[PDB]
């Protein structure tokens, strides 16, 4: 298919310290240069949420855009066992790597970037947890979470886990329980507000307002690399503006199109713009919302 | 309390014996008949070998007269709660079409809800059209779409099973004691058969039952007491009826399995453009479980639960008249002639005469070795069997009599030599 | 629209402990999720039966009405509801999703 | 499915005496093993009992489990004169033996491993009772009894055959009958406890009670086919044993995972438990219970 | 014929095969949340030593 989803707005950087020597091609993310930390997010039948929202930012891109901070240490060392920063946040998580990988990133409870690391020459197991001994060596990180990040300024760091009826989910201990619990791997979403923690979600009710905002489109440089272009510079219909713009019928039906005489080509994106969510009965604009298969200990007896 | 009440001798046609290792063992390859005892009485079976001292007995202790049930059509139910998700999409976006939204199927996952996860519950996919334009938050003038993904879950930590009864089977819990001393507790109802070590047993005569059981539905609770509802069995589950959501197993209710039967178009919806409050007006069975909790008073019977074995029973206040069939699957009955001595003494004799419960008798058996005691009267209709060991114990049983002034001579022994013994006691008249 | 069972609704203006005021409502046995939890009814009474032979009319921002006739089931000629739709936009814009009576538009 | 057909927990040794032609192809028993004394145990339409109870122990595995002693002699000769210990228990069989076989092992009355063997180069007949002249010949023996074993220790020296109303079954002298003998070939099960005799049964009632047991976990080496790895070499959490171990969330939660220090990846299994037996009404733990086809004599009258 | 009782054989005895739904997970003796099975192999046996021709 046409790799039109590789054009990432803003910076589009996918590299972390420790390992991953493919930063020469993953910085930025364009058509040329194979990036193992992004090619797995385009294959159908795996992460449909990121494919539906493939017009915003990822986790690493949010880290390189002054949104998500870096944890200490940013890469857990799996050489010394019997205690490591990547134990409770990964043992309960149920993922599946297509082998031939060493690095894998996820989200911590604080709200930073916590990733594992296999020193060369090791390999990740079928559950992406611990390393193992030894085709090709893909040093890139594997997205363990189907999350999407964007830009927002709405404050909301005074909210914790909204789930009610679960003793211990993932890593947060809401209440102590010693009786029989319904231990089962369920798919529970999560959200992160402005400088908040791992706020678990009981239900997902999104809201996208498709308007004339630059975040609701993917304007790039007209061809006949590619970065994000501000749509505000496009002239209005029946008027005059600064630069020139063009697009399909969805874009030409609102602004002015000059076809080849345009310095940028715009197109209507699917699922992009201001994304809201329901929490405590009040609409709020989060930052990074995704899913994860963690161990949920529901009450029973 | 032990004690032989109805005693009969087995026929010689189905009683063959042999000899192996200075012992006279005998097997049974037939079926005898004996009257079923009442509450406390037994139905012993006298087994004669080749002489008099080699006599065995099979005690069948009757607990009480009960009436079991026969489950046919059953189902599990419980409390639930809806949990729906909302997602609004403008026109000309993905699959936003009012023609497709109007005839949207429930078993078809939309493109905006394929990232939910492993949900093996009673899930459904609905759709409702809303507004559009710039006033609602869209670019096209045509109205927007609102895909609905509703799935049910389990919120109650317990469930209830609703069943009915078609015929009150008169069950008799019998405690059959083998010849050697093995005690086995079984149950027999109407004409049902079981499986024992000595073969099989089944209830014969049965003249006790309660009519009109189809118009009564029962509720079973795991651990706690049962319930009773004064209405016929639930037919088709519809809206506004007790039992609109049914399953098949307990795990299908405690975990909300998709293989359940629910009422169609039951989950309500509140289309509010962006918000959508989905609630269900389900029927709470705990109210009926609290209003009609066993035990209750129905006519002249006592409806209650059952201990040990799960099931509903019905206590009666009538007589016990039944027959038992002791089917022997060719099982040998050995007996070693003991040689220990004993010196039994009479204690008291309290009970009733010409009664179905019998009179209680007690003796002061004092022996020096572990064995058994075999006694008999003069004419041949009464027998006393009681365990014996080294020491001084007081064994008691139940003996039937037809005279308030019991003056019958007994002949008890523990090795071979029989000695006389006289008993006495005043009895009362009990119907 | 019509009515099949009158539900005793009680509009509740729940005020939290901090001072936030929230106005909601409850009916029959429905439950709404609030900030501190959820509230629902436990016992209801006073019900009105025999409402299937009546039809109400809702107007946007005007008022309600009452009609003394059974509810319209199938659209036909010479009866209320010859051309029915699904939403207000389907009526103000005349969409194909609307249901009309067969052979209703006459011709000369 | 059924991923535990050839994997043998615990020991897993199928060595036979006399027919010493597969000592290096049967110890241990892995997935890719080529042992003649185990291939026919999973054949479709032969031994359904072993196919249903695959995650257990066999006869030879029970002999090598330091719980069942071998017979003397362990390999009987069918070309002897008079006084053959492996003749009365072998001629009364009804189970048809396939071709291309030379040896045949079974269980005697005392509870020892008894086997027969033809002189080279002879094979078995249709009734596999004598020895006649010779696809390819198997390098081992053939299981004559469809039985499964486990780890038990209950005594059974006081329990005898409970077949009531039966004249003589197999080779045991039960009771004396007064009617005419009725020779009929039927299927009668047999139960052998820890150091006991061959106790026959009539209505075999087997139940399975599974719990948190170490026998409910399998392991396999990495692969940059499958191998074999004992589960008893995995210590508890917070400790160190003999060999390193690792697994997924279902294995690291109970045992300590050494991450890359191990050379075998372990997964979650289920099929062991504590299997009971109905003997004289009391539920006991059987050692080696199964089925045997011998001559059963009953009373005609 | 069920695989858990196929060792008996397809004899001329009155037989039947039933199956009931039970419970799974560690609370009952399994590993998965799906319910377990219950293979039943019922066969009738002659109780009376003689027959009657009505």
């Amino acid at each position: 298919e046409d790799p039109h989803l590789r054009n990432r707005p803003g910076k589009g950087h996918n590299y972390i310290d420790g390992m991953t020597q493919e930063d020469a091609t993953c910085k930025p993310v364009t058509y040329a240069g194979a990036c193992s930390s992004f090619d797995v997010l385009l294959e159908k039948g795996k992460f449909p949420l990121f494919q539906s929202y493939a017009h915003h930012r990822t986790l690493l891109e949010a880290v390189h855009d002054t949104i998500i901070a870096k944890a200490d240490p940013p890469s857990c060392d799996l050489q010394s066992a019997h205690g490591n920063p990547c134990m409770k946040e990964k043992l309960v998580m149920k993922t599946h790597c297509p082998n031939d990988y060493q690095s894998a990133h996820y989200l911590n409870n604080d709200g930073k970037m916590a990733s594992v690391k296999c020193p060369p020459k090791y390999e990740l197991t079928e559950d992406c947890n611990f390393c193992r001994q030894m085709a090709s060596l893909k040093k890139g990180s594997y997205p363990l979470q189907d999350l999407f990040c964007q830009s927002s300024e709405d404050d909301g760091s005074k909210l914790k886990t909204k789930m009610k009826g679960v003793c211990e989910v993932g890593v947060q201990a809401l209440k102590k329980c010693d009786g029989q619990l319904s231990t089962a791997h369920e798919v529970v979403p999560f959200a992160v507000f402005k400088n908040s923690k791992k706020v678990y979600l009981d239900k997902l009710d999104l809201k996208t307002e498709e308007n004339l905002l630059p975040d609701s489109f993917v304007c790039f440089e007209h061809k006949g690399e590619l970065k994000s272009f501000d749509i505000s510079q496009c002239p209005k219909i029946g008027g005059h503006g600064s630069k020139k713009c063009t697009g399909d019928a969805a874009f030409c039906s609102a602004y002015e199109c000059t076809a080849q005489y345009a310095n940028a080509y715009c197109s209507h994106a699917n699922g992009s713009g201001i994304v809201q969510i329901q929490v405590s009965g009040v609409w709020k604009k989060p930052l990074c919302v995704g899913y994860e298969r963690v161990v949920v200990k529901r009450e029973l007896s | 309390d032990p004690g032989c009440s109805e005693l009969i001798q087995a026929s010689s046609r189905i009683t063959t014996c042999s000899t192996e290792g200075v012992n006279t063992k005998c097997r049974l390859s037939g079926t005898a008949l004996i009257r079923a005892g009442s509450v406390g009485a037994e139905a012993c079976l006298m087994l004669k070998g080749v002489k008099e001292d080699q006599t065995k007995f099979l005690k069948i202790k009757t607990v009480s007269s009960e009436l079991s049930c026969r489950e046919g059509q059953s189902y599990w139910t419980g409390s639930f709660s809806p949990k729906c998700l909302s997602s609004r999409r403008c026109h000309l976006v993905g699959e936003c079409h009012v023609n497709r939204c109007l005839s949207w199927r429930d078993n078809e996952t939309s493109a905006e809800f394929s990232f939910v996860g492993e949900s093996t519950t009673m899930r459904e996919n609905k759709c409702f059209e809303q507004c559009g334009g710039w006033g609602c938050g869209c670019f096209n003038v045509n109205p927007s779409c609102l895909f609905v993904h509703t799935y049910l879950q389990s919120v109650r930590k317990e469930a209830l099973r609703v069943f009915n009864c078609i015929d009150w089977v008169h069950k008799l819990t019998l405690e059959i004691t083998d010849f050697d001393g093995s005690v086995s507790t079984i149950d027999l109802g109407a004409s049902s058969s079981r499986f024992t070590n000595w073969g099989s047993v089944s209830l014969s005569l049965d003249a006790e039952g309660i009519s009109g059981s189809n118009s009564f539905s029962f509720i079973e609770s795991p651990g706690k007491g049962y319930a009773i509802v004064d209405e016929p069995f639930s037919e088709i589950p519809r809206q506004g009826f007790l039992g609109e959501i049914r399953c098949n197993s307990e795990s299908s209710v405690l975990s909300a399995h998709e293989s359940c039967l629910r009422a169609p178009n039951l989950i309500s919806y509140k289309p509010m453009i962006d918000q959508l409050e989905c609630t269900t007006n389900l029927i709470d069975p705990f109210v009926v479980f609290e209003r009609g909790s066993l035990p209750q008073t129905r006519n002249d019977k006592t409806f209650a639960a059952s201990k040990g074995n799960r099931g509903v029973q019905a206590f009666s206040k009538g007589s016990v008249q039944a027959d038992l069939t002791l089917m022997f699957d060719n099982f040998e009955v050995d007996f070693v002639g003991a040689a220990v001595s004993c010196d039994a003494a009479f204690l008291n004799l309290t009970g009733c005469y010409s009664c179905n419960a019998g009179a209680r008798v007690c003796l002061s058996i004092t022996s020096t070795g572990t064995g058994s005691l075999s006694a008999h009267n003069k004419d041949g209709s009464l027998h006393i069997v009681l365990p014996s060991e080294n020491g001084t114990k007081d064994q008691c049983q139940i003996l039937h009599f037809t005279v308030p002034e019991v003056e019958e001579e007994f002949m008890y022994s523990c090795d071979g030599d029989e000695r006389p013994l006289l008993v006495k006691g005043t009895l009362i008249a009990i119907d």
